[PDB]
C-alpha cells in the first residue's frame, strides 16, 4: 500500500560536558533503516536493515558526510536559538528535525515534511504545500524570513518530489521481503478475577507489523472508549509490535463484551470475546 | 516544559519458565532526552543491557527500548528502574507477565 | 536518501 522515509535529527547541547550531541536514525514506514550518533567512537552512518547494506561504498561515505556536516551545523543552530529566545550559554537545550515523504501503492509523491522543534515545542515547518513556512513565535520568524529570502522552500521541494522518493522507491523494491509484509496481529482474550464484583477481560494483539492498530471493546455493541485502558503500542524487539486494551466487567456479564481488531494484516476486521 | 516518561516492562514472546526470552523496557512520551534505566532482577541490576538509537514521535516526545536476555522462572522477580529529570525518585515498575 | 543541504536556523 503506501510507505513512508523519514530521517529524525536530535542535536543536545550539555554544557561542561563537551560540544552538543548529534544524533540522526531513519526509518521506512517502522522500519530503522540507518543511524549516526556523533558521540560514536568513529562517527558514520551505519546500516541497520538488511536490504541498505548493499548500497555502495560511495552511498555510506557521503551519508556519513551529510551528518558529519550536520553536526557542525546543528550545533551553530543551537547557539543562535540561545540568541533567539534571550537564554543563557548555561541550560542544556534540544533541536530536533523530521523530514521525509509519503508515496502512495503507485509510488508517486502523496506529501513531504520537514518539521522542526526547539526544547521539545514546534519550531518551523513547511507546509503542505512545500512552499510556504509556519513558524510557531517570533522567533522562529526569524528563521523563515532568512529561509523564505534562500528559497530554501524550493530546495527542500526539489528534494522531496525527487530523490526523497526515487530512493524510497528502491529501498521498497530491495526490502520487499519484509517492508511489503504485512504480519497479522496474533489476538486472543484473557480474564482476570478482581473480586467478587468484578473482572479484569484484557484483549491482546502481538506479533503485528506494522505499528498501526486498532482496538476497541465493545458493550452490547456500543464502544467502550471512555472505559478502556489501551495502552502504547510497543515494540516486541524482533520488528514486530504489540499492543492491549483491557476493561472492568461486571461478574456474570463478560459475554456481553467483545474486542473488535483492525489491521492492514487482516484480510477483515476481527471480533473476539472472551472464551472460558 | 519537560514531560515524564510512560513505563512499561514486558517479554518479547508469551512468558514460559524455563524458556529463554528477551525482557523488555520501553520508555516513551518523555522530553528532555537524557533517561537513566536499569533492568532488575531479584532487586539487582542485570550488566550488558542493551538499549535502541533514540528517536521520537509525532509530538517530539522521545522513546527507547532497553533489552536483556532472560529464562524466566516462578521465584524470580524482575523489574525496570527509570530515573529522568522529571522524577523526584527512581520509577520502578515490576514485570507481570499479563501486562 | 537524505537531503544535503542543511539550513542554518
Amino acid at each position: 500500500g503506501s510507505h513512508s522515509m523519514r530521517y529524525f535529527y536530535t542535536a543536545m547541547s550539555r554544557p561542561g560536558r563537551g560540544e552538543p550531541r548529534f544524533i540522526t536514525v531513519g526509518y521506512v514506514d517502522d522500519t530503522l533503516f540507518v543511524r549516526f550518533d556523533s558521540d560514536a567512537t568513529s562517527p558514520r552512518k551505519e546500516p541497520r536493515a538488511p536490504w541498505i547494506e548493499q548500497e555502495g561504498p560511495e552511498y555510506w561515505d557521503r551519508e556519513t558526510q551529510i551528518s558529519k556536516t550536520n553536526t557542525q551545523t546543528y550545533r551553530e543552530n543551537l547557539r543562535t536559538a540561545l540568541r533567539y529566545y534571550n537564554q543563557s550559554e548555561a541550560g542544556s537545550h534540544i533541536i530536533q528535525r523530521m523530514y521525509g515523504c509519503d508515496v502512495g501503492p503507485d509510488g508517486r509523491l502523496l506529501r513531504g515534511y520537514d518539521q522542526y522543534a526547539y526544547d521539545g515545542k514546534d519550531y518551523i515547518a513547511l507546509n503542505e504545500d512545500l512552499s510556504s513556512w509556519t513558524a510557531a513565535d517570533t522567533a522562529a520568524q526569524i528563521t523563515q524570513r532568512k529561509w523564505e529570502a534562500a528559497r530554501v522552500a524550493e530546495q527542500d521541494r526539489a528534494y522531496l518530489e525527487g530523490l526523497c522518493v526515487e530512493s524510497l522507491r528502491r529501498y521498497l523494491e530491495n526490502g520487499k521481503e519484509t517492508l511489503q509484509r504485512a504480519d497479522p496481529p496474533k489476538t486472543h482474550v484473557t480474564h482476570h478475577p478482581i473480586s467478587d464484583h468484578e473482572v479484569t477481560l484484557r484483549c491482546w494483539a502481538l506479533g503485528f507489523y506494522p505499528a498501526e492498530i486498532t482496538l476497541t471493546w465493545q458493550r452490547d455493541g456500543e464502544d467502550q472508549t471512555q472505559d478502556t485502558e489501551l495502552v502504547e503500542t510497543r515494540p516486541a524487539g524482533d520488528r514486530t509490535f504489540q499492543k492491549w486494551a483491557a476493561v472492568v466487567v461486571p461478574s456474570g456479564e463478560e459475554q456481553r463484551y467483545t474486542c473488535h481488531v483492525q489491521h492492514e494484516g487482516l484480510p477483515k476486521p476481527l471480533t473476539l470475546r472472551w472464551e472460558p | 516544559i519537560q514531560r515524564t516518561p510512560k513505563i512499561q516492562v514486558y517479554s518479547r514472546h508469551p512468558a514460559e519458565n524455563g524458556k529463554s526470552n528477551f525482557l523488555n523496557c520501553y520508555v516513551s512520551g518523555f522530553h528532555p532526552s537524557d533517561i537513566e534505566v536499569d533492568l532488575l532482577k531479584n532487586g539487582e541490576r542485570i550488566e550488558k543491557v542493551e538499549h535502541s538509537d533514540l528517536s521520537f514521535s509525532k509530538d517530539w516526545s522521545f522513546y527507547l527500548l532497553y533489552y536483556t536476555e532472560f529464562t524466566p522462572t516462578e521465584k524470580d522477580e524482575y523489574a525496570c528502574r527509570v530515573n529522568h529529570v522529571t522524577l523526584s525518585q527512581p520509577k520502578i515498575v515490576k514485570w507481570d507477565r499479563d501486562m | 536518501e537524505e537531503f544535503g543541504r542543511a539550513f542554518s536556523f
